[PDB]
RNA sequence: GUGGCCUAUCGAUCCUUUAGUCCCUCGGAAUUUGAGGCUAGAGGUGCCAGAAAAGUUACCACAGGGAUAACUGGCUUGUG
RNA sequence: GCCCUGAAAAUGGAUGGCGCUCAAGCGUGUUACCUAUACUCUACCGUCAGGGUUGAUAUGAUGCCCUGACGAGUAGGCAGG
RNA sequence: AAAUAUGUAAGAAGUCCUUGUUACUUAAUUGAACGUGGACAUUUGAAUGAAGAGCUUUUAGUGGGCCAUUUUUGGUAAGC
RNA sequence: GGAAUACUGCCAGCUGGGACUGAGGACUGCGACGUAAGUCAAGGAUGCUGGCAUAAUGGUUAUAUGCCGCCCGUCUUGAAACACGGACCAAGGAGUCUAACGUCUAUGCGAGUGUUUGGGUGUAAAACCCAUACGCGUAAUGAAAGUGAACGUAGGUUGGGGCCUCGCAAGAGGUGCACAAUCGACCGAUCCUGAUGUCUUCGGAUGGAUUUGAGUAAGAGCAUAGCUGUUGGGACCCGAAAG
RNA sequence: GAAAUUGUUGAAAGGGAAGGGCAUUUGAUCAGACA
């Protein structure tokens, strides 16, 4: 026997391939696993991983988040990469022309990208263009904008989102929620 | 794939530490030292045989 | 110590390299020769049982 | 079908053996074995026979002869490990012993060449033997462990 | 534990016979000076007897 | 489907996964909301703080839809215009020809100010408005007409 | 100086009842009574995180218990 | 210090047994020796980890490959069957 | 007034120079807090180790314990 | 006076006997010896000889022998227990389905999403199609009347992966999404302030506050499905005395 | 036409249970495998 200084036989808890059975996805993985192995360039290592993430970790990137990213110093002529679907934001008006390499684009998203003179690339097309991933902007979506994470960490004086089906007065607003009944939170 | 022991494999003894070649040559492990004559003061021997 | 290290460092560097500013813990003793001269080993023996109550 | 077929199959190619490094070097016999040392045969057909040792052959065996006229052992191959090397020695300086190699014993009753070759070598020996009394009468008797014999104690 | 003051002889015979390297963990048998230099070469130390030196 | 269920893996295992000491019995808690202010109290406070007591005015025979006032901000507001006729109006910001956006026809009861429309003047027919909402409108040259 | 030198001398929800602005609401529109809200106290749960509560059973009953009494047995040996 | 006495209980009985007296008993010193699922070493099974592997002209890319460390388990969790 | 145990520190979020902001502070740009700009990074400031570090959700069983050595309460004591 | 020897330690000094192992499968590596050509014990066994190919060698099984081995299940601190159930065998026999929900995952679409109440249609419980609504989401806050989200590139500061620029490199700078800490701004509630005006009591401009919300701050959801978990149900299966 | 359980027949073994584990003798039995 040994004095074990770490838990034995413990998996890394990092995904290896995705859990998706979409075949075309598995190929997109096959490209970048090959790319990542042979490239030495980090952009491919990141994209390899970001292909595995669950739907929850591929939070939708809006077309307006894409507009503002390009407004950074020197970022407007870069091609923006989104590993996941890209959606449409009616709330912008002037939209730039660029090239967006994504998994998926909601209709409006490509329509708005295109109608500004832009380009919609699927990530394998970006691969041939930018094999080292040169001149790319990776844009991550709002992970914690999720409804579910409102309720995480509920507790006294924690101010987070009670789990409550129907909401109104006389739905969990009384004793414990205000000084005048009992106490407050 | 099979760890050869130096110290019994002259081939792997000399695959590290080539000085072993020379070492064996001058024998170096039997090296005699120049015999000197130094003697301790009688103090040292007096207190050594003390009670 | 910090302030000492700046003054140790600047004086060192503008003199030259060789700064030692990390703290080393207490090291083993270095070799020495204790002189017998006018110091002759005192022979002691364990002592017998006594009472004196 | 009764069973689905494997998606993979081992290649029925046989591979090449890696190039081994074991170089057969000539054996060294224990120093106890001097041509003309009487041997005690420990096993096999003539086990117990006391025998005379002539050559160290090329398969590492030991050429011995009884002599035939004495104890009935012919010129024969014997394995060094199955023999006890005794301390009594007859002079084979001046016994041919050139003729006998491995191939001499290729198996393919007695070829008369052997009959005459036995005769020349034995005649050589038996002459040297009578130089030292009883030694023929020794070589004729078989070896045996008497009660009380301690082979780890015994000087042979 | 039991411990004490290893003479050169045993330090050598330790490392020679039972000395192994940590390389990405892995416990690599030493067996070639090229291994030591690949890792402890950055410190000097391109040989096993260079290692034994930095120990004793 | 039952073949993926874990009660299959628990075949042979004697306690079903429910423990040898703790068993699985009828209702260790009581049933449902029992013990709300007594033994299950530490849960119902946190988790659902405020679940107990009374809070506000009673409304007898309240009907929803007296209160129907669906909201739209200037966040969009142009999305009311079909996408084709939209671009015609963006360029050609003008008085005397101004898009007429009837918000109640779109299903909206009051217009809010989430903010930043374009400088096009727009004629917005609404039921109610935020002050800031209607201010951003006039600041860009439109007007608001109240309707019913 | 935001009670008693410091370390103890205390109390949810429902209800009621005071005090507060002159504030919200009775939903077809008003005025006035009356009623309902908001905030801050009081009325009390001492089993003190806070049920509304007498016995008897040798006429008896059920779920259990060696988590627990009445004998042996065991440790103990004050006591004898 | 060892030895005797002090020293009374219930089936027949226990230095584990037989027996042991310059011990096979008490104290102590020195050695050789015996054998654990432990330790060193090899093989094999699995688990985890880190490496290498794109295509062509072959067939499992979940694939193949080199390498290291690890393996107790009720209640219980997951996994592959 | 010990031993064992126990708090904090051992640098880049550090050290130092110049001098903006302010409704707070001083008699007083005096302070206080936050900075712009500037000098110093080979031992960037003890030892040893590290199958790395950080982080989140979700749910099981459990919620009778018992024992050894040491500290120790009640008990003559106890396999209490 | 001069030796030897003990004792301890070292040698990349030589060497004899016995045991177990032989993993790998062209090549490549590090070496070693020799002027050499080559040779080797140097990244894992080869060589020579004999036998049985019949019944050698193996597996299975009964027995015997050495040494070991208490009844299972259970509840329990503790069971082989002088704790319970269990003579034996077959067959049956226990965490389901449903309504509603939490986390995670896969899928379609995405500021939206849900054809299946119903209609159309049909090769007729299928498949295929659809108009209006509706549901959930896209606004919050307040008991309520009610008001309702940009000072600013939708802010500042410190970290950030990635990308960009200089450098052979070491390294320097640039932008920095997600995420984390902090100081701010916005919306509602609360408390102050109370301008322009007025059907003299309406109106609430403007600037504030150790207050406060399940908010805003370039949307993330809707729907199907899966494991697991929740709750109501006969609710894992069998069981009261009662009413 | 299973099992418990039963008769006959054959085989083997049994000094206060029976059955079990590592190992081998002995018997019975079954291959594969040489070429
Ligand atoms: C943990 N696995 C171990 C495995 O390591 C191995 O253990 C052996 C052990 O059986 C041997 O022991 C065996 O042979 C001895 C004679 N040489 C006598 C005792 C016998 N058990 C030991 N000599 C060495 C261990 N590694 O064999 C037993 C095991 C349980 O499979
Ligand atoms: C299957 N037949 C068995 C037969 O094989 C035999 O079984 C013996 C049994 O008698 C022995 O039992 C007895 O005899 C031994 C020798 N005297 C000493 C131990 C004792 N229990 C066991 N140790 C071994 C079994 N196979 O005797 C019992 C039986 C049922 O007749
Ligand atoms: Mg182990
Ligand atoms: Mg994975
Ligand atoms: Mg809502
Ligand atoms: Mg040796
Ligand atoms: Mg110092
Ligand atoms: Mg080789
Ligand atoms: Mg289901
Ligand atoms: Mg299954
Ligand atoms: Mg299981
Ligand atoms: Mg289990
Ligand atoms: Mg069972
Ligand atoms: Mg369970
Ligand atoms: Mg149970
Ligand atoms: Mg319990
Ligand atoms: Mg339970
Ligand atoms: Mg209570
Ligand atoms: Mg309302
Ligand atoms: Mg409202
Ligand atoms: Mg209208
Ligand atoms: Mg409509
Ligand atoms: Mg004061
Ligand atoms: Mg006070
Ligand atoms: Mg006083
Ligand atoms: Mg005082
Ligand atoms: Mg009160
Ligand atoms: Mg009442
Ligand atoms: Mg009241
Ligand atoms: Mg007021
Ligand atoms: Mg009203
Ligand atoms: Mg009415
Ligand atoms: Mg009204
Ligand atoms: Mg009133
Ligand atoms: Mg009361
Ligand atoms: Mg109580
Ligand atoms: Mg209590
Ligand atoms: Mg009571
Ligand atoms: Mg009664
Ligand atoms: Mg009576
Ligand atoms: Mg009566
Ligand atoms: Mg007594
Ligand atoms: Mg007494
Ligand atoms: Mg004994
Ligand atoms: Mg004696
Ligand atoms: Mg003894
Ligand atoms: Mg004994
Ligand atoms: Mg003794
Ligand atoms: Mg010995
Ligand atoms: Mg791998
Ligand atoms: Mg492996
Ligand atoms: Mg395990
Ligand atoms: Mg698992
Ligand atoms: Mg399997
Ligand atoms: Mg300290
Ligand atoms: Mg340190
Ligand atoms: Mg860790
Ligand atoms: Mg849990
Ligand atoms: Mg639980
Ligand atoms: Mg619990
Ligand atoms: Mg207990
Ligand atoms: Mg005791
Ligand atoms: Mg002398
Ligand atoms: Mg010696
Ligand atoms: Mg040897
Ligand atoms: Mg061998
Ligand atoms: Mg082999
Ligand atoms: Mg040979
Ligand atoms: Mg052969
Ligand atoms: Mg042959
Ligand atoms: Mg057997
Ligand atoms: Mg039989
Ligand atoms: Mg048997
Ligand atoms: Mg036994
Ligand atoms: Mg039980
Ligand atoms: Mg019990
Ligand atoms: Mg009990
Ligand atoms: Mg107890
Ligand atoms: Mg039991
Ligand atoms: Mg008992
Ligand atoms: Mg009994
Ligand atoms: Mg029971
Ligand atoms: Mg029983
Ligand atoms: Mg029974
Ligand atoms: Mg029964
Ligand atoms: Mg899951
Ligand atoms: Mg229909
Ligand atoms: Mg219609
Ligand atoms: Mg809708
Ligand atoms: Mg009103
Ligand atoms: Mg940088
Ligand atoms: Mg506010
Ligand atoms: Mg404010
Ligand atoms: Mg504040
Ligand atoms: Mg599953
Ligand atoms: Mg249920
Ligand atoms: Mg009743
Ligand atoms: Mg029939
Ligand atoms: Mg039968
Ligand atoms: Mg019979
Ligand atoms: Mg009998
Ligand atoms: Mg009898
Ligand atoms: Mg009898
Ligand atoms: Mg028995």
């Amino acid at each position: 026997g040994i004095d074990h200084t770490s838990k034995q036989h413990k998996r890394s808890g990092h995904r290896t391939a995705p859990k998706s059975d979409n075949v075309y996805l598995k190929l997109l993985v096959k490209l970048y696993t090959f790319l990542a192995r042979r490239t030495d360039a980090p952009f491919n290592k990141v994209v390899l991983k970001a292909l595995f993430l669950s739907k929850i970790n591929r939070p939708p990137v809006s077309v307006s988040r894409i507009a503002r990213a390009l407004k950074q110093e020197g970022a407007a002529n870069k091609t923006v990469v989104v590993v996941g679907t890209v959606t449409d934001d009616a709330r912008i008006f002037e939209f730039p022309k660029t090239t967006v390499a994504a998994l998926r684009f909601t209709a409006g998203a490509r329509a708005k990208i295109v109608k500004a003179g832009g380009e919609c690339i699927t990530l394998d097309q970006l691969a041939v263009r930018a094999p080292k991933g040169q001149n790319t902007l990776i844009l991550r979506g709002p992970r914690n904008s999720r409804e579910a994470v409102r309720h995480f960490g509920m507790g006294p004086h924690k101010g987070k989102a009670p789990r409550i089906l129907s909401t109104g007065r006389k739905f969990e607003r009384a004793r414990g929620r205000r000084r005048s009944k009992g106490f407050k939170v | 794939v099979l760890k050869k022991n130096p110290l019994k494999n002259k081939q792997v003894l000399l695959r590290l530490n080539p000085y072993a070649k020379v070492f064996a040559a001058e024998k170096l492990g039997s090296k005699k030292a120049e015999k000197t004559g130094t003697k301790p003061a009688a103090v040292f021997t007096e207190t050594l045989k003390h009670d | 110590r910090v302030k000492a290290n700046a003054a140790k460092r600047a004086e060192a560097k503008a003199q030259g390299v060789a700064v030692q500013l990390k703290r080393q813990p207490a090291q083993p003793r270095e070799s020495r020769i204790v002189s017998t001269e006018g110091n002759v080993p005192q022979t002691l023996a364990p002592v017998p049982y006594e009472t004196f109550i | 079908s009764a069973q689905k077929a494997p998606k993979w199959y081992p290649s029925e190619d046989v591979a090449a053996l890696k190039k081994t490094r074991k170089a057969a070097r000539p054996q060294k016999l224990r120093a106890s074995l001097v041509p003309g040392t009487v041997l005690i045969l420990l096993a096999g057909r003539f086990r117990g026979k006391r025998v005379v040792y002539l050559k160290h052959l090329e398969d590492n065996t030991l050429l011995i002869s009884g002599p035939f006229k004495v104890n009935g052992v012919p010129l024969r191959r014997v394995n060094a490990r199955y023999v006890i090397a005794t301390s009594t020695k007859v002079s084979v300086e001046g016994v041919n012993v050139e003729k006998f190699n491995v191939e001499y014993f290729a198996k393919e009753e007695i070829k008369a060449e052997r009959v005459e070759d036995q005769k020349v070598v034995d005649k050589a020996l038996i002459a040297e033997i009578k130089k030292t009394p009883l030694l023929k009468q020794y070589l004729s008797a078989s070896f045996s462990l008497k009660n009380g014999d301690k082979p780890h104690m015994l000087k042979f | 534990v039991a411990y004490g003051y290893p003479s050169y002889s045993t330090i050598r015979q330790l490392v020679y016979k039972r000395g192994f390297g940590k390389i990405n963990k892995q416990r690599v048998p030493l067996s070639d000076n090229a291994i030591i230099e690949a890792n402890l070469g950055k410190y000097g130390i391109l040989s096993i007897d260079d290692l034994i030196h930095e120990i004793i | 489907p039952s073949r993926f269920t874990k009660t299959r893996k628990h075949r042979g295992h004697v306690s079903a996964g429910k423990g040898r000491i703790g068993k699985h019995r009828k209702h260790p808690g009581g049933r449902g909301m029992a013990g709300g202010q007594h033994h299950h109290r530490i849960n119902m406070d946190k988790y659902h703080p405020g679940y107990f007591g009374k809070v506000g005015m009673r409304y007898f025979h309240k009907q929803q839809a007296h209160f129907w006032k669906p909201v739209l901000n200037l966040d969009k507001l142009w999305t009311l215009i079909p996408e084709d006729k939209r671009d015609q109006y963006l360029k050609s910001a003008s008085k005397e020809t101004a898009p007429v956006i009837d918000t109640l026809a779109a299903g909206y009861g009051k217009i809010l100010g989430k903010g930043r429309i374009p400088n096009v003047p727009v004629i917005v027919k609404a039921r109610f408005v935020s002050k800031l909402a209607e201010e951003k409108i006039r600041a860009a040259g439109g007007v608001v007409e109240l309707i019913a």
